[PDB]
């Protein structure tokens, strides 16, 4: 529907993967709406974290929240360049929730400090 | 000496030949759920589109074949809360009717609330409702298919439908007064629902719709193809009058707990026949009207004459009136080769509608006196192959198609690339 | 819904143009269903091409792909003070899946600069 | 879903609040499936806006149309510190749809300014 | 159903009874 590509390098390291019409309800109509709507429901539950960290149309945005060591404490070779991003979300999974109120705020906060400087 | 570089448009004028669902509109119930309709607005916006030539083609919409299948699914569904008539199907013993329209007064064994009990009751049938055995007579349904008789509370009552498009689609709307029905469209504007039209069921005549700015104007696919069914569309209406005239009173039996059989009682006063007047001098000056539009496409005599034979709703000007469904005998109005003019209608109470694959429909007997007007704003002929047309008008969904030949639906592309001098720095 | 007045200069020149609740499933109901669902479709299959690449919230966005001549040998008078919008289409419309990719990768390959550009 | 602590300031003043699967048409099936195709509706109607003003993926952003003092006569101390956000809307709901128009084609006319500016 | 056996493993029976019919007082 979109792609599976991006699955192509789920294996690879993480410096690698990175760089007709008519309703009816019949058993597949249903089958095909819930289908339907299950789709727009996960893509926007994704789309506005990025839209509410400062992030849409983006594919890669650099934030502001410092890399607390305590989330992890492997070097940027033992993590670039040789864990793959389906176990790096494992080793991180904890924190996960931790982190997504931090980028939520640094936008925030870099939003008031902006209506501050164009009002000059 | 120009670097173009693709540039992203969004939101650009160009659209796509599409079909998709077409959902319903009303104003401020009857059998077309215009209760589940969203409101229209007050002020239908329409965007004209100058400098633009669009291709119709009303005989390929699919608006049409769209909306057939609504009608139908709005008429079964209308049908599914109301009594199923299985045991109406039992031994008729008929006789005659007093010292054309032919009724029986039918005396038969009915069930009744309770099981084991039953009762002798009689109804009055009209005769083309009733078939012989071979004097014990039978409901002609009974050999082929159920009968569901109407909930008497709901109406046929028909009333203006909007389709309207979907956001991200769009209807356009063909404006030029002479447009053929098919070809390009130099008058064309977007809109987002169609006007009123009215869901009226007909044959041969085309009652209550839209006309002709100015001369009839006559469409068809391959007019030299006389299987092609041709559809005129009047420019001034002509007036019918119909009436039942028959004091039919209603006496409901109980066929079970809940279930109860409105059977036809008796006929207080006199005992006439059921007919529609349209007058002479303008049925003959709107079909002179005809008479040169169908010859300006065939060089050459041009003959009228009569149906041409088989069921009573494919030869008869079948329609709705009142209630009750008549079947009028047109051989009197198509009948002139280029005071009143009264019509001999039957009315029937077992009707097949949608000549479905065994579905029928009993129409209960309207009580009191039975009379409606409406005009008569299209046609649909049938030629032969001395150029003579017959009323016909071959399927149901040309009288759709006489009402949606100005609207197209079309899908919006929204994006368009294009070379500018311009890079992303 | 959202407006048709885009189409009103559907004729004019390329520089011209640019220039209740409660659900029941009767049938008008599940005709009316399907509508919802067909238009937050269509609205996001567009409105995901324009965030991936690089274009949210734009109308016009300049890319880095630079004008193939191939795809088109017609002037800038020729396009933006002639052709319609819709008939450019008909001409471009067997490169327009090949452009689509360009444009796609163009922001793919942009984001990675950023992310080594921001990281001094 | 979502989150209700936007309204945790709903009485402060606007200085203070701005800083399983499987369908089954069931009687609660059919309810619980139109809320879901009810919050994308509603979510997408108001992020349509925020696209078209040139505002997506941003919680406060400056336009360029000057404020019509016809709008509203009150002093900046009148407002974020004395009004509420509740208030304030019954106070200017008679220009909201006028208002959303300017920002509309504010964004429009900047649009085709940087389509020239980035052609140099 | 009144049944008889078939024919002077896989046993049928010919089997007759009263049925409905196209009118409900009727039988067949
Ligand atoms: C032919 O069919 C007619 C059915 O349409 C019969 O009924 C007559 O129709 C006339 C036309 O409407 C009526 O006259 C109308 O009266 C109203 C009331 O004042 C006026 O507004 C109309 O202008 C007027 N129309 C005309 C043309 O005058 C008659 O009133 C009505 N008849 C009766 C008794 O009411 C005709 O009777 C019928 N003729 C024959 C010979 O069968
Ligand atoms: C269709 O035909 C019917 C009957 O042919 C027409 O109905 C007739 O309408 C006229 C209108 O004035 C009635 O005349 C008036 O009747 C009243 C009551 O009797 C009387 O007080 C007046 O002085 C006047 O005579 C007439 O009675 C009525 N006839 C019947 C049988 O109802 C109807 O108008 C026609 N519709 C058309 C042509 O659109
Ligand atoms: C063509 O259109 C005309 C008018 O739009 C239709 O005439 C209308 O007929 C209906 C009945 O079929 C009349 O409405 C109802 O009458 C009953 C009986 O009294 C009443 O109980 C209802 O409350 C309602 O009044 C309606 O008055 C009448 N319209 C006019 C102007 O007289 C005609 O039936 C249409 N023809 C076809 C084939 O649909
Ligand atoms: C149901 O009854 C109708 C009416 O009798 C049948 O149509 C008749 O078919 C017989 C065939 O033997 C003809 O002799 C009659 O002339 C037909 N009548 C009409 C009015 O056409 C119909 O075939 C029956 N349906 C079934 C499934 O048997
Ligand atoms: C039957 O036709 C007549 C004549 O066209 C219609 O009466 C016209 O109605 C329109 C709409 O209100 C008016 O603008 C015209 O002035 C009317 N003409 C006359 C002579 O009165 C009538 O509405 C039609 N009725 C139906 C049911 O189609
Ligand atoms: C049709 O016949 C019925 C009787 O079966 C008439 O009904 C009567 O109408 C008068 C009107 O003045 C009433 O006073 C009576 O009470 C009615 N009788 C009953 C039993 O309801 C009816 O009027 C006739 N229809 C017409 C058009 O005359
Ligand atoms: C149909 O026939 C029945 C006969 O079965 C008629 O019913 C009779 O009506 C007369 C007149 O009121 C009574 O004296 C009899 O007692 C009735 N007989 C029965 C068995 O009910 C009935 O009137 C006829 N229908 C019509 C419309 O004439
Ligand atoms: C419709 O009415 C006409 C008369 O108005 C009927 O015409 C008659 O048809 C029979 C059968 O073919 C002929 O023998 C007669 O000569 C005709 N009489 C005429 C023309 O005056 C016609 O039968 C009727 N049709 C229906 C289906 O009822
Ligand atoms: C009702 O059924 C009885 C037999 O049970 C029969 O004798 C009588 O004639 C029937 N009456 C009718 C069909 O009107
Ligand atoms: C209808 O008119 C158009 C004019 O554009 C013509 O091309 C077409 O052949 C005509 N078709 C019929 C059936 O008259
Ligand atoms: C298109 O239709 C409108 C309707 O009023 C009319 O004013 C206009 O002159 C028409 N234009 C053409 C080119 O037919
Ligand atoms: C047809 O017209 C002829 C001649 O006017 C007439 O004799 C005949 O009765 C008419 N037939 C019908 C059914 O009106
Ligand atoms: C049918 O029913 C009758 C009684 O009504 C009975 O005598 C007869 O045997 C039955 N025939 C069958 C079951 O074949």
């Amino acid at each position: 529907a979109v792609f599976l590509g991006f699955l192509g390098a789920a294996g690879s390291t993480m410096g690698a993967a990175s760089n007709q019409h008519l309703l009816k309800l019949t058993v597949w109509g249903i089958k095909q709406l819930q289908a339907r709507v299950l789709a727009v429901e996960r893509y926007l539950e994704v789309q506005q974290l990025l839209g509410i960290w400062g992030c849409s149309g983006k594919l890669i945005c650099c934030t502001n929240v410092p890399w607390n060591s305590s989330w992890s404490n492997k070097s940027l070779d033992e993590i670039w360049n040789n864990m793959t991003w389906l176990q790096w979300d494992k080793e991180i999974n904890n924190y996960t929730q931790l982190i997504y109120r931090l980028i939520e705020e640094s936008q925030f906060q870099q939003e008031i400090n902006e209506v501050e400087l164009l009002a000059l | 000496a120009e670097n173009l570089w693709v540039t992203v448009y969004y939101g650009v004028p160009v659209w796509r030949d599409a079909d998709t669902t077409l959902f319903c509109a009303s104003d401020a119930h009857n059998v077309w759920a215009t209760h589940a309709c969203v409101p229209t607005d007050p002020n239908p916006q329409e965007i004209h589109l100058d400098n633009v030539t669009e291709k119709f083609n009303m005989w390929k919409n699919n608006m049409v074949e769209q909306m057939h299948t609504d009608i139908i699914s709005l008429w079964d569904q209308s049908l599914k809360p109301c009594v199923k008539l299985t045991p109406l199907c039992v031994t008729l013993h008929c006789t005659n009717f007093n010292p054309r329209e032919e009724i029986k007064n039918c005396s038969f064994n009915m069930t009744t609330e309770l099981r084991d009990k039953k009762q002798r009751v009689h109804s009055l049938f009209y005769k083309l409702d009733i078939v012989q055995i071979n004097s014990e007579y039978r409901l002609i349904n009974c050999n082929t298919s159920a009968c569901t008789q109407a909930c008497p509370k709901v109406s046929f009552e028909p009333i203006p439908i909007h389709y309207c498009a979907p956001a991200g689609f769009a209807i356009l709307k063909c404006k030029d007064e002479e447009f053929n029905g098919t070809g390009p469209c130099k008058n064309v504007s977007t809109v987002q629902c169609t006007h009123g039209i009215k869901p009226v069921v007909s044959t041969q005549l085309l009652l209550n719709g839209s006309l002709a700015k100015k001369e009839v104007k006559i469409r068809s696919e391959n007019i030299t193809n006389n299987v092609k069914t041709i559809i005129v569309q009047l420019v001034n209406p002509v007036i019918i009058n119909c009436t039942r005239p028959n004091n039919n009173t209603r006496k409901s039996i109980r066929i079970g707990p809940g279930q109860a059989f409105y059977a036809t009682g008796a006929i207080i006063g006199d005992i006439r026949q059921a007919h529609c007047n349209v007058s002479r001098s303008d049925w003959n000056k709107t079909l002179q009207q005809v008479a040169r539009q169908l010859r300006k496409h065939f060089v050459k005599t041009i003959i009228f004459t009569n149906s041409s034979g088989g069921d009573l709703e494919v030869t008869t000007h079948s329609f709705n009136c009142g209630g009750e469904f008549f079947y009028c005998n047109t051989s009197g109005l198509f009948n002139s080769t280029w005071e009143n003019i009264t019509l001999p209608c039957r009315i029937k109470q077992i009707i097949n509608m949608w000549q479905r694959t065994g579905q029928c429909m009993y129409a209960p007997p309207i009580p009191g006196v039975i009379s409606c007007v409406s005009n008569i704003t299209g046609l649909l002929l049938t030629r032969d192959g001395n150029e003579t047309f017959r009323p016909g008008g071959g399927d149901m969904r040309d009288n759709w198609r006489s009402e949606l030949y100005k609207y197209k639906v079309v899908k919006i592309e929204p994006l368009g690339v294009a070379p500018t001098r311009c890079k992303r720095r």
